[PDB]
């Protein structure tokens, strides 16, 4: 998944 | 004839009397201040009668008088705490050579302490007894007036002295500028003959604050080498939670405003010598925290590269802090109203540091330049294996989305937990800073790896450029979705670089032309 959303 | 001489006589007699009115009339004995006023009511009729019968031009009248005798009772008065200042001081206060000294400034403390209890005596007593003239005689008005000027010319000429020979320590001279600001404020400044203020006591200890400040930069310097270490040794931990930056910053700029809390309680009131103090301290700013930086930028690499991550993070996040609390420094040294010159070298410091910034996030980016090209050699194998599949069964057909992603998987799973680890623990800028280094690295890296331009041969016999290889369509596909893929994966929604920035990147531009080498089987002409 997109590395920014956690 | 010989009564107007009597009468001279007389009004002489008095003047005498009151030009030492303090010792004939002790403020001890309240019959004894009395008689002082019954004195000064003599006097008074006295000149009454005169300058109302005869007519010589009326010699004062009385409260004129009576002014030049506290004036002269003032002249003796200071002779003699002067004369006695030890001896005065240590029987009421406390806790050989006397007289002022070159070895200590003792001398000059105790007098500005007797000084005060006459000023106060003045005012207390004595102003209230002699209140005939009340418009023109304020005896403790004088009495500061006078006493302030004989100290000061005694404490102008004995700072001289302490010029040429020095040999206090800079704090005792520190102090004794203190304690003078505070006799100054408190008893002269708002007199009609000072104020206008310029005052000239400041000068007399210019000399002395310069040395104290040229000790503090050399202490500063010394606890700067030690903040840092005990740091170190703690390796670099970030403070708490929301500082994403370590102790050895705090631990400095603690120590710069302390040293400039001195200087700002001298209250200086001589603007150019305010400039003096301020320009010489902004040097002592700069060179401690150019040292910090070259401490820092002299040891980076040996924290970074190799695993872990974080401590090189926290000190580019604490060589960005030194940028913002520089600039709070500057607006608390009163920025734009500030000394040109200072301004001049703190504002050639953000630049210095700003420069630093840049330098250390290149050699972080760096520590990854060896998996990067392993990832871009890694992505390059995977497009050359990029085949169109026709005649071939639809869930066995291997699309160009899909292959993008099999082609950017490398290089994503080095980034991914990178990226997140930062942004996570570093300020905006030391990010931005750190991501735009990373994008310059994979565009040209990409540039030089998957994309490299024909090789010369000699052709005929002046060495021409080869023809390149075009890719397949599918591989153009490919490449393209790829590369708007990256960038996207750079832009992150919003939290990594702009897009704005990203298009007009010479580096992304230059990738662009590279590859349009290759890709001319898709490429339209008419855009």
């Amino acid at each position: 998944k997109y590395w920014w959303k956690n | 004839e010989r009564f107007v001489k009597l009468l001279d006589q007389l009004h002489n007699s008095l003047r005498i009397d009151l030009s030492m009115y303090r010792n004939n009339f002790p403020a001890s004995s309240p019959e004894r201040l009395q008689d002082l006023k019954s004195t000064v009511d003599l006097l008074t009729s006295i000149t009454f009668f005169r300058m109302k019968v005869q007519e010589l031009q009326s010699p004062p009248r009385a409260s004129q008088v009576v002014k030049d005798c506290v004036k002269a009772c003032l002249n003796s008065t200071y002779e003699y705490i002067f004369n006695n200042c030890h001896e005065l001081y240590g029987r009421e206060y406390q806790t050989e050579e006397q007289g002022p000294s070159i070895k200590n400034l003792d001398f000059w403390s105790k007098l500005i302490t007797l000084i005060v209890s006459i000023i106060e005596e003045d005012k207390n007593s004595y102003t209230p007894c002699l209140n005939q003239f009340p418009q023109e005689l304020n005896v403790g008005k004088i009495s500061a007036e006078v006493m302030w000027s004989l100290f000061a010319q005694d404490m102008k000429y004995a700072m001289e002295e302490h010029d040429k020979h020095r040999l206090c320590k800079s704090a005792d001279y520190m102090n004794l500028h203190f304690k003078v600001k505070w006799l100054y404020n408190e008893y002269v400044a708002e007199l009609p003959t000072f104020k206008d203020r310029v005052p000239e006591y400041p000068a007399w200890f210019e000399p002395f604050v310069i040395q104290w400040l040229d000790e503090n930069e050399e202490v500063s310097r010394d606890f700067l080498h030690g903040a840092l270490e005990r740091d170190k040794k703690d390796g670099f931990q970030q403070t708490s939670e929301h500082a994403l930056f370590s102790c050895s910053v705090v631990d400095v700029f603690s120590q710069l405003n302390q040293s400039f809390e001195i200087i700002k309680k001298l209250e200086c009131p001589d603007p150019q010598i305010v400039g003096h103090y301020m320009r010489r301290f902004a040097k002592t700013i700069s060179n401690v925290l150019l040292q910090y930086a070259d401490i820092v930028s002299k040891d980076f690499a040996s924290y970074c590269s190799k695993e872990k991550e974080k401590v090189p993070c926290i000190l580019m996040n604490n060589t960005q802090q030194l940028r913002v609390q520089l600039e709070k420094m500057f607006e608390a040294m009163g920025g734009k109203e500030l000394d040109a010159e200072a301004s001049g070298t703190l504002k050639e410091l953000q630049v210095k540091l700003n420069n630093v910034l840049d330098e250390l996030s290149h050699v972080f980016a760096t520590s990854f330049q060896p998996h990067i090209e392993e990832c871009v050699r890694q992505m390059g194998d995977i497009l050359s294996q990029v085949k169109g599949t026709g005649n071939v069964p639809a869930s066995a057909c291997s699309s160009v989305a899909q292959d993008a992603d099999n082609v950017l998987q490398p290089i994503m799973d080095l980034l991914d937990s990178n990226l997140t680890l930062f942004a996570k623990i570093c300020e905006k800028t030391v990010l931005k800073r750190v991501l735009k280094e990373l994008w310059k690295l994979v565009m040209n890296t990409m540039e030089r790896t998957i994309v490299l331009p024909p090789e010369f041969s000699k052709l005929k016999d002046h060495m021409v450029r080869e023809e390149a290889k075009s890719l397949t369509p599918k591989q153009c596909a490919v490449v393209e979705l790829a590369l708007d893929t990256i960038k996207q994966y750079f832009h992150a929604g919003g939290v990594g670089l702009k897009k704005t920035f990203l298009e007009k990147s010479p580096d992304l531009q230059s990738l662009r032309y590279a590859l349009s080498l290759y890709t001319q089987a898709t490429d339209l002409l008419i855009k």
